[PDB]
């Protein structure tokens, strides 16, 4: 395991540099310009260097070649000694080209990785989109009546937004309140009467009131003290219309 | 003399102690490590069953079982990957530091498909945190099932089981101290397996055992927790919006899609892909201070590893909900933050570039845009406040009313182009509400001469004008400074000097009895059908930039008591008032009317132009005499 | 009906950036005491600019922003809106003949596109006397041709420390005030002084809490010893 | 059946990159490694020092020292403590998790005065982050100078040094790698000291090199580390003077403190703490994001960790203070506690001692009134946000009142001074001191003599809106529907007959001024002013409704929807509204009335700290009528 590589990489929008006197933005746009800079700079200095070093080898060669050819030649190898002296010192100069080449090369290591030279991008795509139920779950979130149990409890799912869901709550405290027992119907309707509650709370915000769920059920920690305030009256109030359409059922079955 | 060379060797007792308690902030995590470790001993398989599928005949389907037991305490993994051999079991589980699948890796041909997770080899003994004794069932091909148990001592034992055959695979049996038994319930289980590691490649189906036996149900259920693929790996041009949008439901509980959706990645040292989502709606609790700040949640080869860091992108782009993933990233130990933050950075540089791109291109669907601008429109003037590179680009993305505009806002450069030859400049009049602007006293000289004119409604706009100095080469100009040149004929300027000369008796005087209030009185040029009105000074603070300031809850009070605003009036030189004035003025000086009625209506002027009168009590009281003399009392 | 809204929302703060400093130079001018002030102010930002390695080589009034604090003092931002080391001192130099008044000489005398460039010798015109006679001898040394004889930023900027926040008594004239660390608790005594001495002003409490901070008793000591030979007069 | 039992074994080459790599987040911790290793090694040869003399005969001193050679990139810490013997050097730095000092505090009596700092036993390694080749040099009393020698690689060599004796002590040299010359310098040093390891009890003099070649400062010796820790030396053996300097040394600051706490907990938790209240606000207060938190946790005197949130709730930045522990569940890296409810622990008591120290510095009122004219703001923030210290915050709070002129007072000088009938306490929020003072709403009262209080800042309605009750005496602000003071029954009979006589006038200037206002009915609370506009009760209040509408960043659907009912309230006795009822009653839809009505219900919506919508129809009416008056 290693991590050597990260270590060193320069952005020029960092938010630590800036100081009090100095304009956060002509600092950035100086920063980055120095960077832009100082890299083109690096890379013209590798490639004047990388002509450099190749017409000065191109010249070892040249030397090479033309003297094989008076080699050949009769009598002329003073012009030997000449031109072997030159091109020896022609090759180490050529030797000092590789020197700075590999110092080159150091210097890409100490490169500082920045945001151009670590990532190219490869691939990009956008798209716009131009679009324009659970019963019995609904009975135990209705069993609870502490709307945190029901609160999470509808969260479970994406049906809850459903007007179907609120229809259902309307279906299933009008056939409880005439399943024998009176009580079971008001310990959900007072999520029934909360539902229309914040209906109209949020309708008061003229927000979805599934997006005010949340919003309400947990407005506070304290939460009006779980809501104590106003639920019940306002729930026999409905139990009152809950209870005609509940007789009216009973006696349909 | 003498050199003798040792090599180093480690205390494995207290070593062990180490790596159980000083590691891992959390205790929560140990779930994340046997999963994925177990996910790890899957793709092995898998890979093997490619080149020879008789490996795959001992067992077909790869999925990953938890099964707690409340009775006895143990929690159970069950995993049907690639087991152990026997001496993988004392090779690989037995020596710290040692990852098996780092192996498996390398000595796999390059190019492989394959990713695994891990490669620390130190995440297995985490199990610990949670747990006294662990024992490990493992069986695996060309071996028989045999199981480690261990008490974390510095001993384990390696015995052959003669148990029911589990097939291919691993079974970790954890027994769980009596502290942190509550793991075992299936709530905070579902909870974390939600948290990390949810898009790991394999069904996760969880064995709960609840008893009614009174239609009996739910003796054991199978709840597949692990249910949404991760799309992000998935080629683009392959998914419909539909799935997109399935997508933004699951990652972030919603009950209707997404808006928008980018969706791009980068190769290179840093590998990442993304996904980047605009919600059609607001939250509500934007810019509440809320404890989340950023919602985009970094992953690393599929498993969740940090989210809401600050860095990944600056505030105005706080709604942005989405899911960046990399390859590989220099990682702490417990695999909780990165080593270096510095990526982060050039992470935020890309999204930032991306997600203006995206946003620019929205720009189209006129309808579209209308909406997202509408709902999310602050946080762009927000970005112009802060932003200082984008800040041009982001310009565009403006739209305003404007005197010309009715009921419908345009962006800054359909008014670049309705400039009239000769503007130089763009008009714009921060207030409160439309209409109020609409009718103000300002505007009516340029609605006269036709120049068009912008207006700034809201309380965020000033952070942004202020440094929104240009725009296209060309500037702003706010109506109600002092200057307000706008182009005229060479008549019209004589005629106005001819005003000055007939009016600059009236400004010194006024400027005399309504003293210590405005700095200068001139004749105006912007007025057409009022008698007077009051603009700030050039440099000064704006009426309405001070009335906002003022109300900021935390400002600091020596500052805004220290502070004043310097104001300057100007009179309508056509007007009858001001020229009945001028006439009672020269005939008499020092009357008592004129200077009750200069008062007057310079009170009611600054009432008009915006600036709050210190003290109502005196006009309400001015008012009050005269209603008396109308009524006759 | 009893709905809830006492959300705290993120505190902003704006900042009025009305003009450049020539501008506001030629609308107003300021006491000797604020002037001084916002020359350290230019002096911090050159400094910091020449640690980041970044020399933007042209500083002119026009470049340098002024932010009006509301009824306040002005505060001073470096900036290029407008489009090697110790240039940026000889720059800095000539901005201050004009705070106090002065037109600037250079704009109009020669050599600014260089102060390597030779202007003509002395011919500098001599500073009113409003100016307390230290920064007179600092405007002048930083003025200077060579920059071998040119004070650093952090040099002058250390001078105005101590000539303006710390303070003013023998000991801390011809070089009494023996370097310490202890005496950088000193400096900040010799800055307890000056803190409500001249009050109209906020920013002086301002940049009190943002520099004095980062002080550093070598380059102090070399301010002292610089601010003590000149009004020794030696 | 047959059961093999093994011994767990560690990659030890795998390990050590895992240290060197993945465990230290930053890389300059190294600096404090070696330096709190030192420590240790300074504290056992004192405490050996104390049974026997003998043991420190070697040398006295007892220093550290850091030569930065930027000549030969060696930065080299020495230090005058126990040594190690060959065996030592061998098992101790060798064996990754091996700590001498956990073996030397383990064998130690239980009443030993010695705390040592570091137990886990992988820290020496930490070097590597910045150094190619670590070598050590150290000799200890009972062996003679030796010399490890190690590359982070496999091995390590141990050899007999024949240089210069160092005495007794220890001598770790570093050779940095290339890319981290950047540690050679003083400047970053220097920094780093400061921020990790400031108050470690010995001498650390840090060896420069300079050439003032006239010559000077060769090597010059700047002894970093010098403030004492105090929070360690008894309370009450302190005096103010010093308690002020520790100050100035921790923040910087040209002035000492305000107050100043000091406390200690000995419990399952044992931690001592500073606070300190600074004489002037720190002019970023509130403005800066990140600075949450000015108290730095420190344990066993190495700075661990600042600036988390969950040490102080956030209405507490003022508070500039140090808490240090002896022991605390650290991660790895020390850098971070691994149970994060300690904090929560912490952060409790810490609230419980400061809210005394202010409720103490209630006393010195000159103090108090320093204090709160400065960070006043911070205490309704906290009514605002703290739900338990609600109450006992609420005592802090001083106004101004009618009663009280350029003298705030408490909320209690106001209960003592109530009248036996109040049964409320009266408050008018505004935006001024003299607007509120001369308002409309009070002149009934101060005529009837009761005290009312002037909250006149932005922020006070975030504060008032929470702050329901005191000492079972409620607050009802003047601005609400239902004002309904004490008064006697012939005065209640007599407003019933006022009623009687106007019933019909509100009828009809409802009827011309509709759908502005939702009611209109005969004041109670004017004696001088024709008539003024009050919001309903439930609704939001008007400044209130300002000021939120100002916010710079708020949600503008809920801002329009959640607003004030208005309604007008009118003066029976004025002249004005007299003269009005006789010419309403004379004739109907006149249209001097009208307009009458509309003239002096805008003049009333301004002067009721409203803002008209439109001012440009109002102006034009005061215009009308002034060219109507001048005769134009
Ligand atoms: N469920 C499993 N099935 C097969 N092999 C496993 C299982 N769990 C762990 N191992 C093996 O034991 C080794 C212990 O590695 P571990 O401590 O988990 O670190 P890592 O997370 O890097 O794998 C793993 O490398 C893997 O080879
Ligand atoms: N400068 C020193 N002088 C003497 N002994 C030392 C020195 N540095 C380290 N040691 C010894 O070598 C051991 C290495 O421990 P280390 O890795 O620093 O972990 P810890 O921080 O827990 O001591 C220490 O326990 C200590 O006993």
């Amino acid at each position: 395991v290693d991590y050597s590589v990260w270590d060193h990489i320069e952005v020029s929008d960092d938010e630590d540099e800036t100081h009090p006197n100095i304009d956060t933005a002509s600092l950035f746009r100086w920063r980055h310009q120095a960077r832009v800079e100082r890299m083109e700079q690096f890379q013209k200095e590798k490639e004047e260097l990388d002509r450099g070093c190749r017409e000065c080898k191109r010249k070892v060669a040249e030397c090479q070649r033309k003297l094989k050819e008076l080699e050949v030649a009769e009598g002329g190898k003073a012009e030997l000694e000449r031109l072997q002296a030159e091109a020896q010192q022609l090759r180490k100069e050529e030797r000092s080209w590789e020197q700075k080449l590999e110092e080159m090369r150091k210097k890409e290591k100490s490169m500082p990785w920045n945001v151009d030279t670590l990532s190219k991008d490869g691939f990009s795509k956008s798209m716009v989109n131009t679009k324009p139920k659970y019963e019995k779950q609904i009975k135990h979130f209705g069993m609870l009546r502490r709307w945190d149990d029901s609160q999470k409890y509808l969260s479970d799912n994406v049906h809850l937004v459903c007007e179907e869901t609120a229809n259902y709550l309307v279906i299933w405290c009008i056939d409880l309140e005439v399943e024998e027992k009176c009580a079971l119907m008001e310990q959900v309707a007072h999520q029934t009467i909360v539902m229309q509650f914040i209906l109209e709370l949020a309708k008061s915000l003229k927000v979805d009131p599934r997006a005010c769920f949340r919003q309400f059920f947990t407005k506070i920690k304290t939460a009006d003290r779980q809501y104590m305030e106003g639920f019940n009256d306002e729930l026999e109030a409905f139990k009152e219309r809950v209870r005609g359409r509940a007789k009216l059922r009973i006696e349909k079955a | 003399e003498e050199v003798e060379t040792f090599a180093f060797q480690a205390e494995i007792a207290q070593l062990m102690s180490l790596i159980i308690n000083t590691f891992y902030s959390n205790k929560e995590i140990f779930l994340r490590e046997l999963i994925s470790n177990s996910s790890d001993a899957l793709d092995k398989i898998r890979y093997e069953s490619l080149t020879d599928p008789s490996k795959l005949d001992s067992g077909k389907e790869l999925h990953i079982n938890l099964i707690p037991n409340k009775q006895d305490r143990t929690l159970t993994i069950v995993d049907t990957g690639i087991g152990m051999t026997k001496a993988d079991l004392i090779n690989n589980l037995g020596t710290i530091a040692k990852s098996g699948t780092k192996a498996f890796m390398e000595a796999l041909q390059a190019g492989a498909d394959i990713s695994m997770i891990g490669q620390f080899g130190v995440g297995f003994y985490s199990a610990y945190l949670v747990a006294e004794k662990v024992t490990v069932i493992t069986k695996h091909n060309d071996d028989e099932q045999y199981a480690w148990e261990s008490s974390a001592g510095g001993s384990f034992t390696v015995r052959t089981d003669t148990g029911e055959p589990m097939g291919r695979g691993t079974k970790v049996i954890l027994h769980l101290k009596e502290d942190q038994t509550e793991y075992l319930e299936e709530r905070r289980i579902k909870e974390i397996v939600k948290k990390h590691s949810q898009f790991i490649g394999y069904p996760i189906t969880l064995f709960v055992e609840k008893e009614r036996d009174k239609i009996k149900e739910k003796y054991i259920d199978q709840e597949e927790l692990n249910k949404t693929k991760p799309i992000w790996t998935r080629n683009p041009d392959d998914i419909t919006n539909e799935e997109y949008g399935e997508f933004y439901k699951s990652l972030t509980n919603d009950w209707e899609d997404h808006l928008a959706v980018k969706h791009f990645s980068v190769e290179g040292q840093l590998e990442f892909r993304a996904l980047l989502f605009v919600p059609r709606r607001a939250p509500f609790d934007l810019f509440e201070n809320r404890k989340k700040k950023n919602n985009i949640k970094l992953y690393v080869r599929r498993v969740f590893i940090m989210d809401n860091c600050e860095e990944l992108i600056p505030e105005y782009l706080n709604f942005i909900r989405g899911v960046v993933d990399s390859e590989d990233l220099p990682l702490n130990i417990s695999r909780e933050m990165l080593q270096q933050s510095k990526i982060l950075k050039v992470i935020r540089k890309n999204l930032v570039k991306k997600c203006l791109e995206l946003f620019t291109e929205l720009a189209e669907d006129k309808e579209n845009y209308k909406k997202f601008y509408e709902q999310f429109s602050k946080n762009i003037k927000l970005g112009i406040h802060e932003d200082s590179q984008n800040r041009k680009k982001l310009s565009e993305l403006l739209r305003y009313y404007t005197s010309a505009s009715g009921d419908e806002m345009v962006s800054l450069k359909d008014y670049c182009t309705r400039m009239k030859e000769n503007q130089k400049h763009i008009y714009y009049i921060t207030g409160e509400t439309k209409d109020q602007v609409a009718n103000s006293a300002f505007v009516e000289r340029l609605r006269k001469h036709g120049l068009e004119v912008i207006y700034m409604i809201e309380p965020i706009d000033e952070y942004c004008v202020q440094q929104l100095k240009e725009f296209e080469g060309k500037t702003l100009v706010s109506v109600t400074k002092e200057g307000l040149e706008l182009p005229e004929d060479e008549e019209e300027k004589k005629k106005q000097e001819e005003k000055k000369t007939k009016f600059e008796n009236l400004c010194k005087i006024m400027k005399d009895i309504l003293e210590k209030k405005v700095e200068k009185v001139v004749v105006s040029n912007r007025l057409v059908t009022s008698p007077c009105c009051i603009v700030t000074s050039t440099y000064g603070w704006t009426a309405n930039m001070e009335r906002i300031m003022k109300a900021q809850a935390l400002r600091d009070n020596s500052t805004m008591g220290y502070m004043a605003a310097k104001k300057h009036l100007e009179i309508n030189p056509d007007h009858s008032i001001i020229e009945t004035l001028r006439q009672k003025a020269e005939a008499d000086k020092n009357d008592k009317s004129v200077k009750d009625l200069v008062i007057l209506l310079y009170e009611t002027a600054l009432l008009s132009s915006g600036f709050s009168l210190e003290d109502p009590q005196t006009h309400a009281n001015r008012i009050y005499r005269m209603i008396k003399l109308g009524l006759g009392i | 009906p009893e709905g809830l809204g006492h959300g705290r929302t993120l505190f902003l703060v704006m900042k009025n950036y009305p003009c450049t400093l020539r501008q506001y130079l030629c609308v107003n001018t300021p006491s000797p005491r604020l002037a001084a002030m916002m020359l350290l102010q230019l002096l911090e930002g050159v400094d910091h600019l020449v640690q980041q390695g970044i020399a933007h080589r042209d500083l002119k009034s026009d470049n340098i922003l002024v932010e009006l604090d509301p009824d306040g003092c002005p505060w001073l931002v470096i900036a290029d809106f407008g489009c090697y080391s110790k240039a940026d001192a000889w720059a800095v130099g000539a901005i201050a003949y004009e705070i106090f008044g002065l037109v600037n000489p250079f704009y109009g005398q020669g050599k600014a596109h260089l102060e390597s460039r030779s202007y003509q010798e002395a011919q500098l015109p001599a500073l009113p006397e409003s100016v307390p006679p230290d920064v007179r001898q600092l405007v002048r040394a930083l003025l200077q041709r060579e920059a071998s004889k040119r004070p650093s930023a952090r040099v002058a900027a250390n001078v105005l420390h101590l000539s303006l926040w710390g303070e003013h008594i023998l000991a801390l004239k011809n070089l009494k005030l023996d370097k310490m660390v202890g005496w950088l608790l000193q400096q900040s005594a010799a800055t307890l002084l000056a803190n409500r001495l001249t009050e109209k002003c906020c920013v002086e409490t301002k940049m009190k809490m943002l520099f004095l901070a980062n002080l550093e008793c070598e380059t102090l000591c070399q301010a002292a010893l610089l601010l003590c030979s000149w009004r020794a007069a030696l």
